[PDB]
């Protein structure tokens, strides 16, 4: 579904 | 450290639009233009997020349902202070490379996007809004609306926004007063916020119609279709909980 955002939320920064 | 200093340094570094002033201007390039840098900027606004002491104790789910509801508001919000802090006009400063000058809001249907968040702008200053108060305003934009069941970490949620409900307040007093001029102040403050869904509510229509009619070969960049994607039926559904400070 919201696929980018949730790879941004979820990878490390 | 402070609360309000941890909101402090991560503030977002400028993006600049990559706008060539050489080439002519017209509506449909700012508009595209604005789309990409768009994208950018939410891209920023999730490791923002992220940093906010709090909000990665939420559920992942409301991290990601927060942000795509506030996501205009931070963004009209941010940009109304960066505009505010370099003019004195005053312009809505998009990016160093892009600022919608004089001229550029004689565009065809270029004020009617730019005046709501002009609006921004225009309150910041009349309101003389500080670092400190704007810094807690922006993080209180990110908590500005749940869906209308509520958050899975709705009990957590409530007490993060008000830790920066208090914050703000502490904000407030640096600049006393006294002391029903400080209420007086939290009074405007949380009127602003509170006026900053009408702000959204306007600027959504127009984002929703460009994104909608594909005739009009407006371009949105992944990062901005995927909220649009989500936000439209969400809308449609009644599935969104303004909160208010004011009734
Ligand atoms: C003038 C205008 C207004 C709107 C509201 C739209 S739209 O169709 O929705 N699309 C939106 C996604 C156009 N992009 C933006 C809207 C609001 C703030 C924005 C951007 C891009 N960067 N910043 C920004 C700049 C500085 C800052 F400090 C914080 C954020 C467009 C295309 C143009």
């Amino acid at each position: 579904e919201n696929a980018l955002l949730r790879y941004l939320l979820d990878k490390d920064d | 450290p402070t609360l309000v200093s941890l909101l402090e340094v991560i503030e977002p570094e400028v993006l600049y639009a990559g706008y060539d002033s050489s080439v002519p201007d017209s509506t449909w390039r700012i508009m595209t233009t604005l789309n990409m840098l768009g994208g950018r900027q939410m891209i920023a606004a999730v490791k923002w997020a992220k940093a906010i002491p709090g909000f990665r104790n939420l559920h992942l789910d409301d991290q990601m349902t927060l942000l795509q509801y506030s996501w205009m508001s931070l963004m009209a919000f941010a940009l109304g202070w960066r505009s505010y802090r370099q003019s004195s006009a005053n312009l809505l400063c998009f990016a160093p490379d892009l600022i919608i000058n004089e001229q550029r809001m004689t565009l065809p249907d270029m004020y009617d996007q730019c005046k709501h968040m002009l609006y921004v702008s225009s309150e910041l200053h009349r309101l003389q809004v500080s670092y400190e108060e704007y810094l807690c305003m922006k993080t209180l934009l990110l908590l500005s609306s749940v869906p209308k069941d509520g958050l899975k970490s709705q009990e957590l949620f409530d007490e993060i926004r008000m830790t920066y409900i208090k914050e703000l307040g502490k904000a407030i007093v640096k600049r006393e007063g006294n002391s029903s001029q400080n209420w007086q102040r939290f009074y405007q403050l949380t009127k602003l916020l509170d006026s900053m869904h009408e702000v959204v509510e306007n600027l959504l229509n127009y984002c929703f119609q460009t994104f909608l009619d594909k005739t009009m070969s407006i371009e949105f960049p992944e990062m901005l279709a995927e909220i649009i994607t989500n936000q439209i039926p969400k809308y449609s559904n009644g599935n969104i909980k303004k909160l208010l400070f004011h009734q």
